RNA sequence: ACCCCUAUACCUUCUGCAUAAUGAAUUAACUAGAAAUAACUUUGCAAGGAGAGCCAAAGCUAAGACCCCCGAAACCAGACGA
RNA sequence: CCGAGCCUGGUGAUAGCUGGUUGUCCAAGAUAGAAUCUUAGUUCAACUUUAAAUUUGCCCACAGAACCCUCUAAAUCCCCUUGUAAAUUUAACUGUUAGUCCAAAGAGGAACAGCUCUUUGGACACUAGGAAAAAACCUUGUAGAGAGAGUAAAAAAUUUAACACCCAUAGUAGGCCUAAAAGCAGCCACCAAUUAAGAAAGCGUUCAAGCUCAACACCCACUAAAAAAUCCCAAACAUAUA
RNA sequence: ACCUCGGAGCAGAACCCAACCUCCGAGCAGUACAUGCUAAGACUUCACCAGUCAAAGCGAACACUCAAUUGAUCCAAUAACUUGACCAACGGAACAAGUUACCCUAGGGAUAACAGCGCAAUCCUAUUCUAGAGUCCAUAUCAACAAUAGGGUUUACGACCUCGAUGUUGGAUCAGGACAUCCCGAUGGUGCAGCCGCUAUUAAAGGUUCGUUUGUUCAACGAUUAAAGUCCUACGUGAUCUGAGUUCAGACCGGAGUAAUCCAGGUCGGUUUCUAUCUACUUUCAAAUUCCUCCCUGUACGAAAGGACAAGAGAAAUAAGG
RNA sequence: AGAGUGUAGCUUAACACAAAGCACCCAACUUACACUUAGGAGAUUCAAUUGACGCUCUGA
């Protein structure tokens, strides 16, 4: 359980998430 | 009660984030720097107040004029 | 379709600036031209309004810069001048 | 307490990779903003107001020019979120006498001397 | 709440007689042209401009606090504080021709 | 918010951990000159002064 | 002032150590 | 006509809020902003104005233009009542 | 209808309290405080309105605004240029003020929530659109007509626990304390044989005896919660090109 | 206890601003005796009234220290110069106390189910943690310090003894609902031989007594029962009814008070009426539970003492319908 | 025997009108110290940028 933030800080927040790097291929699937 | 962002409201807010942007980078570059800025509008500056004064200043009562006073007799204008 | 018209260089608006709106709408029978439109009328007046303000500004900017140019060439020859005697 | 915010000028500074993405150089920078207000001024501070009254932007979705001069960007800075900021592009000359009437500003930014509504 | 404070900034015009600045405690001391009051308080003594400066304390020798003070400092240290200057904008007068004799 | 000196602060170069180490003024009148001596120095800051502003021959002396 | 760089140009306390 | 879509009666009060509370069955008639100094506006005459008094270092004379309604428990005087 | 009868008069008593205050249209228009037998009120200031006079108003850039306490931020004041058009003064009035909620920083015996309170800013008492209905959240303001158009904010996501097979002699019950602790009541050392087993990591015996684990071969694979009271609550749907 | 003035927490940095609170202090004093006169310009406790600094000059000499250290008008004294309030409720009426349950009026607030709604302190419940009880043995059962989740209560200052609340709460009538199950059903574990139990899962169809208070701070006692559940419903329900309390007009006792009168103490007596306009509803029905006795059987089980489960039979009680 | 060199203790003090400024000591006050006052002593290692007299490190 959190305090409620403000929807424009909400907002703010999902839009500023980690997003992982995703190669064009799997590393396993490769050799 | 709580309250959820969906992909349409992330997608307008990086829509308005990329345009802010492009304005950081066009205030990046100035064509005139502090020192060449001074100064060069003042002549025009100063007109447009002048200006402003002459309107403050120039207030005062309209004309009266008797051609309005007389013409209200013919309120009692008739034909013969 | 307003992001369409935008790449392809016309207003986001239909509405806007173009044919569409900017021509007569309509022309006397035997082929004289309407008198103007007053909304088009306004746009004209709205419009020479900018130009005239862009040309204005243009010119104050590159007067200062030029009067800033004049104020450092003087600075230089009196300190150039100076160093008589 | 909620004050005004001052921006660091690093912000402010054009990486290589920026010159890239929007079509402007360094040398020989523009000379005009073409500025329009995109959002409005409720819910904003006074002094955001206050700015947005005094560049002339009180209508939305208006185009109006201003001089790229430092304090005219000091001015810009500070209600840069309410609005859009485009380089004034002049294809042909700044409008002459004879053709100042017929001018036309494009949504691309650039502003035409010529303006008859006939097709290429 | 006693609403002591600077009341010229530097670069301000003043007046002969102009309070600079009330201070409760030497936050600015009296630099040039610059009176002080019983209760602290600064005042122009001339007319002019306003500046504010640092400057190398030394007190008075009869001061007896400070020079305690002063001669508790190692051999390389000097005391610096803020001094208000009032800097002269107009001159005494002029000669000007009243007879010719 | 802070923005660093311009330039060397003063009393900078003195400062170490031990005082009681160090020598100091025991007297008004050492203190009053090295004061002289900071105040006709230029200085970063603001200042008052910106705006107010033969060997035949010696052995000859020596002998007399 | 705080913000300005002549910040604590009149700190002489910690010269001294009155102990 | 209805079916469809849109639409949380009016007045008044509480520091702010109405959707709370107050008031209204309805109709007709009756039922609630009174005046000065000083200012402003428009005239007359003007170092004077005013049809005695009064004012006046451009003022004086005249006109126009601002100040509600209902309701206690009480107090006192003189009568009338076992 | 007696804690002091009734009637008339004074009397249209008084009421800082309650209720009410009647044509049309337009315009400008909102929350610093001080004093008060004062906080249900009034006076002054602040803000608001009008008219008049005159010049600056706002936005602001370098420079500038403290030490002490040993620390302290967002900021603020001042301010040319610039972008703008307002500001001050004069004359005359009224009316408003414990405002509410939201964001932020705090104060109330060193009470992270709540209550009360201060400050900064926003919105509300002014329009509309959106969030389920919704004063205070988001989008948006200057007015009308249109059976045109481009847009703004604007639709929550998520489903989770398998795991080794095989095998184990012995220097000795390693010495001290203990009725005895013998691998596992406690202390010291922790070597050593086979090819390969710790003076034994976990259970179990009064102590023993025993079941594992690490050890050798064999070559196998091994990758974290829920509930309540009238009756669940839109209908639904993983697959045609933002 | 407090009401006026000064300081700190306290606006981290111009000014102003933290009510209430937690702390401190002040109502002087000392030295002069030019602590004379006059006068540019300024500051100002957000108004006013007050309050503050001061150049030059005249006259002297070679506009004191201290954070506050204080009081308007009127009036009185005085030849004048001056002086006069613990006016401390400190912007100050020249001088006035209690009590009302006999009370009245004009209002406001509860009214009545909110007034304190996104989690600090504390309590209960469940889970987690694996110390510790349980002969050895965490997990049959219980559980320390804690943590997590859900549901209650309390909180801004006299680190004083209180006693509060009061359409507040009993009962009748009729009950609607929840499950966090008291009984009846079905299961898993047991420190389950059987009968009784302890614990958990699932289950809300049905049911859940009649009396009485010598002492007991939300307590018992007697007799029963299969059990005598825990709660929500504006005490569930007073335009269906009724005790007590708030709670009073009379009266007495104890205590307080000069008294009137009061009690946050006790006891006796004591008036709320309603003709139903609207909504809703007025034979859903056709499906019942439980106890006891007997058989099994005196069996299985057990060393005995004791003592089942299924299946069946008979008798009742209640409920629903006649 | 080679190298590094060079102003009273210190000073990249000394363009010059000059060998300067802190250090140091005695006397008075101080139990002392310190301050202050009153006095005292002081040097460009020598000859024409160069060579050799003093100093420190390396050979026995
Ligand atoms: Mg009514
Ligand atoms: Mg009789
Ligand atoms: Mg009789
Ligand atoms: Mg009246
Ligand atoms: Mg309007
Ligand atoms: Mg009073
Ligand atoms: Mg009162
Ligand atoms: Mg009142
Ligand atoms: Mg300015
Ligand atoms: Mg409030
Ligand atoms: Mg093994
Ligand atoms: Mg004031
Ligand atoms: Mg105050
Ligand atoms: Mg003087
Ligand atoms: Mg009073
Ligand atoms: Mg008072
Ligand atoms: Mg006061
Ligand atoms: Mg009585
Ligand atoms: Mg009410
Ligand atoms: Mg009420
Ligand atoms: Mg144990
Ligand atoms: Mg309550
Ligand atoms: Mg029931
Ligand atoms: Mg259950
Ligand atoms: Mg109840
Ligand atoms: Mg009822
Ligand atoms: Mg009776």
């Amino acid at each position: 359980h959190r305090r409620v933030m403000h929807f424009q800080r909400q907002k703010l927040m999902a839009v500023t998430e980690y997003i992982p790097p995703k190669p064009a291929i799997h590393p396993s699937c490769l050799p | 009660r709580p309250r959820f962002v969906s992909l349409r409201a992330k997608q307008n807010m990086i829509r308005r984030l990329e345009i802010e942007a492009e304005n950081h980078y066009w205030l990046s570059m100035p064509y005139m720097t502090r020192e060449q800025e001074r100064g060069h509008a003042a002549v025009r500056r100063r007109e447009a107040f002048e200006a402003i004064k002459a309107a403050a200043t120039s207030k005062f009562p309209p004309h009266r004029f008797i051609a309005d006073q007389l013409d209200h007799l013919n309120v009692t204008k008739k034909w013969s | 379709g307003g992001q369409w018209r935008l790449q392809q260089g016309l207003a986001a608006n239909p509405s806007g600036y173009g044919p569409l709106t900017e021509l007569p709408d309509w022309s006397y029978a035997d082929g004289r031209p309407a008198p103007p439109m007053k909304g088009q009328l306004r746009r004209k007046a709205e419009r020479e309004t900018f130009a005239r303000r862009v040309v204005l500004l243009s010119q104050e900017m590159d007067a200062g810069l030029q009067a800033w140019q004049l104020r450092q060439q003087k600075l230089q020859e009196e300190q150039r001048k100076q160093e008589n005697a | 307490k909620f004050t005004r915010s001052r921006i660091p000028e690093k912000v402010f500074q054009a990486s290589p990779e920026d010159h890239e993405k929007y079509g402007g150089d360094p040398q020989n920078p523009h000379k005009l903003h073409i500025v329009t207000r995109i959002k409005s001024t409720r819910r904003r501070p006074y002094w955001e107001k206050d700015i947005i009254k005094m560049l002339g932007l009180e209508k939305a979705h208006t185009p109006q020019v201003h001089k790229n001069i430092p304090s005219v960007n000091a001015k810009l800075k500070v209600v840069k979120h309410l609005i859009r900021i485009k380089p004034l592009k002049l294809p042909q000359g700044l409008p002459a006498e004879e053709n100042m009437s017929n001018t036309c500003l494009k949504s691309t930014g650039e502003l035409v001397v010529q303006w008859h509504l006939k097709p290429v | 709440g006693r609403r002591q404070g600077i009341k010229k900034m530097e670069g301000h015009y003043v007046h002969a007689g102009n309070i600079i600045a009330t201070q409760r405690h030497f936050r600015w001391h009296p630099g040039a042209h610059v009176g002080v009051g019983k209760n602290k308080c600064l005042y122009a003594l001339e007319e002019g401009i306003v500046r504010y400066t640092k400057e190398v304390y030394v007190p008075h020798p009869r001061n007896t606090e400070a020079v305690d003070l002063i001669t508790r400092l190692p051999k390389g240290a000097v005391l610096y504080k803020t001094f208000v200057h009032v800097v002269p904008a107009k001159p005494e007068g002029t000669f000007k021709l009243v007879a010719m004799l | 918010r802070r923005t660093p000196p311009l330039g060397p602060m003063p009393n900078s170069d003195i400062d170490l951990s031990n005082l009681e180490r160090l020598e100091k003024y025991r007297s008004f009148d050492r203190y009053r000159r090295r004061a002289e001596q900071e105040a006709q120095a230029p200085h970063w800051w603001r200042t008052y002064r910106e705006y107010f502003g033969r060997t035949q021959q010696l052995l000859e002396r020596k002998q007399a | 002032y705080k913000t300005k760089p002549t910040h604590g140009i009149g700190k002489y306390k910690h010269l001294i150590k009155a102990e």
